């Protein structure tokens, strides 16, 4: 239930998230675009600096007034085919180099930590105060800097499928934000889009997002969601921890199958006032796919000895999730002390470096970094026994993959629905049906993906914001309005792209999208969006 | 067979522009 | 009637040789006749079956069904075609084990060694 104090806690979390996103954007621009910095920063350094900045900023807010506050989502930097879960520690850089020596260079940016021109860099971070969570995620583009222009600018706009994915994600984000804002004043919903006297539904959300994705020739990655957020329940680990109640719309391989054939989440709800909504949309480009196929996810392991595929990425996930329902008294004193530190963090995913007493840095020092690494060695020693007794689990690294439909149809599964992954460590992904109508299990689909020679990895663009549907008493302006805690025109400004694809205006859904854009621009009689501003540091 | 009918239907169903941003680094 | 003293008409020996033949011998044992079109085109009658050639079923309940060879399961003296399956309600598909003597090749997978084999059997390709 929205209140002045609850809204203020959400607002402060959103402000800290916006400031952190501006910080990472400035760091990346200085390292790769401005080039004032002598040595370019790497991805683990950027993640660590972002986390330290967030902790330093959050130290001053709600101190000695709130039991639990901290980082909700660790800083994740995903490049191209990687659709989530990439937050490596600083002590795994040489590990990554040694594990990926002799592989292809398709994941060279992730392996070396150094960004390259043409990269789609997706930055995700979240902040919670008293369990009230605000999460932001922005795709940006890395460009070569033109040496001839007096001012710094890209030589040319980004072109191709990555540009299509960025455009689709940005336009879907804006349209969904406007559509969810329309729930407060339902009469302003366009007639071509849906019923004037009726509200916003998950069916309308899904058909709008699918229409935008199909227009821009992109698929929706099966991790996308437009869901409701409560205290401590923000989907911070959605594929790992089951939830009692779910109110939102999700996209899966089952939904892709149903669209082709045209506590379980269902799109049979009505958006209500006084609610907080997370919108996380991942769009994968389908430019290189000459036929109709299915978009799925591939989990990255750290074992180089499982295959001979030179186009494989070998890495260890850096974010862990504590399972508070599991208890086991450990044998190592280091492991027991680490578990005591872990239980202080709460119910959000955490990095091993977040548990260091040296972290966050008061002054950025080489000695501070070295003491952090010295802590991290014993932290890994304790984490080995913690993970062995199922007290904590890894947050997976996932690569988007494309599997054609003809290979799936020609394949034979002798088990049907009965097959499942017995070696899987987590319950929720281990027993899953990605293709319920075809009777294909997750293990069977992974086997098909590995068996096909024409299964490729699709570039992904991501946009994720948090919004509040503020009622008239809740809002300052005496009218219902949408408060965007994260994202907007100041932090998530789109990069220079040029996409040949476009929305086709001769469709009712596209006309409703254009009218939603018009009514969002209309600041007099239309809808009211209040963006949350990043704060100044000096 | 319902599975066979589903597979047959699947086989049947499978058988300017836009510009964002500008010449600047946000 | 046999005339060579090096060949045996013993049923026990023949059956043991068949059921203990190694993989390379089973390749020859698993031969399929060509279609009439391919027989006229290439000038040969039968060839050992391999993975990527298209076949027509001419015997059994699956007679008339066409498809591409999916596997040559030499361990069970059978071939598997992609389109010929047994389906269940739960979504399970079990390949039908077909014998190449009951199949007809309608399109050969042609490589260098396949062309050499056809020519040394007496082919007239192109």
């Amino acid at each position: 239930i929205l209140q002045e104090s609850v809204l203020n806690k959400y607002r402060t979390a959103g402000q800290i998230a916006q400031t952190a996103l501006k910080y990472v954007t400035s760091l990346i621009n200085d390292s790769y675009h401005s080039k004032t910095t002598q040595r370019q920063l790497t991805v683990p350094e950027l993640c660590l600096l972002t986390d330290s900045f967030i902790l330093t900023r959050l130290e001053q807010y709600y101190k000695n007034k709130v039991n639990e506050r901290g980082i909700a989502i660790p800083t994740t930097i995903d490049i191209d085919q990687i659709s989530g879960g990439w937050c490596p520690e600083i002590d795994d850089t040489q590990n990554l180099l040694n594990w990926n020596k002799g592989k292809d260079s398709t994941f060279a940016s992730s392996v070396t930590g150094t960004l390259r021109p043409g990269d789609l860099v997706k930055i995700t971070l979240g902040v919670h105060i008293d369990g009230y969570t605000s999460e932001v995620s922005h795709t940006m583009v890395i460009y070569p800097v033109d040496e001839t222009k007096p001012i710094l600018q890209p030589t040319g706009p980004l072109l191709g499928g990555k540009a299509d994915a960025v455009a689709a994600a940005h336009i879907a984000m804006e349209t969904v934000v406007a559509l969810l804002a329309c729930a407060l004043t339902p009469e302003k919903l366009p007639a071509s889009l849906g019923g004037t006297s009726s509200g916003i539904t998950g069916q309308l959300i899904r058909t709008i997002v699918d229409t935008i994705a199909r227009s821009y020739n992109c698929g929706v990655v099966p991790g996308s969601r437009v869901r409701r957020i409560r205290r401590f329940l923000a989907g911070q680990n959605e594929g790992i921890v089951a939830e009692r109640e779910y109110k939102g719309v999700v996209w899966t391989e089952s939904h892709q199958e149903a669209d082709l054939l045209s506590a379980i989440p269902s799109d049979d709800f009505v958006v209500q006032s006084g609610e907080v909504y997370l919108i996380d949309l991942k769009m994968a480009s389908l430019e290189h796919c000459t036929k109709k196929g299915l978009v799925t996810l591939e989990t990255v392991d750290s074992y180089t000895g499982k295959s001979h595929k030179a186009g494989e990425l070998i890495a260890r996930p850096g974010a862990y999730v504590r399972d508070f329902a599991q208890t086991h008294i450990l044998k190592l004193k280091t492991s027991r002390q680490l578990l005591t530190k872990i239980d202080k963090q709460g119910v959000y995913p955490f990095k091993l470096s977040h548990l260091s007493s040296n972290f966050p840095f008061v002054h950025e020092n080489e000695e501070e970094l070295q003491s952090l690494k010295k802590d991290l060695k014993s932290f890994r020693l304790g984490m080995s026994e913690i993970s062995n007794n199922y007290l904590c689990v890894e947050s997976p690294i996932q690569i988007a993959r494309w599997v054609p439909w003809d290979h799936i149809l020609k394949a034979t599964n002798p088990n049907g629905n009965l097959s499942y992954d017995a070696t899987s460590t987590l319950t929720l992904p281990g027993h899953e049906l990605p293709l319920p109508k075809l009777g294909v299990s997750a293990i069977k689909l992974k086997s098909l993906m590995n068996s096909t020679k024409e299964s490729i990895s699709l570039p992904v663009a991501r946009e994720c914001n948090t919004i509040v549907l503020c009622d008239s008493s809740v809002s300052t302006t005496d009218r219902p309005e949408l408060l965007r805690l994260t994202g907007g025109s100041k932090t998530c400004q789109p990069s220079w792209i040029h996409s040949q694809h476009e929305l086709n205006p001769q469709d009712s859904i596209v006309q409703g999208i254009f009218q939603l854009a018009t009514l969002a621009k209309d600041k007099r009689f239309g809808l009211l969006l209040k963006e949350t501003q990043p704060m100044k540091q000096k | 067979s319902s599975l066979t009918l589903v597979k047959e239907a699947l086989w049947s169903v499978i058988d300017q522009g836009t510009t964002l941003g500008g010449p600047f680094f946000p | 009637a046999k005339q060579s003293l090096d060949v045996s008409s013993d049923r026990r020996k023949a059956r043991k040789a068949y059921f203990t033949a190694p993989s390379s011998q089973r390749r020859v044992l698993l031969s399929a006749p060509l279609s009439k079109e391919l027989r006229a085109q290439y000038g040969i009658k039968a060839l050992p079956i391999r993975r990527d050639d298209e076949v027509l079923v001419v015997r059994g309940s699956k007679k008339g069904q066409e498809g591409k060879i999916s596997s040559v399961y030499r361990l069970k003296f059978a071939v598997q075609v992609d389109k010929v399956t047994k389906e269940k309600v739960n979504g399970a598909s079990v390949p039908i084990n077909l014998h190449p003597s009951k199949l007809v090749i309608t399109k050969l997978h042609l490589d260098k060694d396949r062309k050499a084999l056809i020519q040394r059997k007496g082919g007239k390709l192109e």
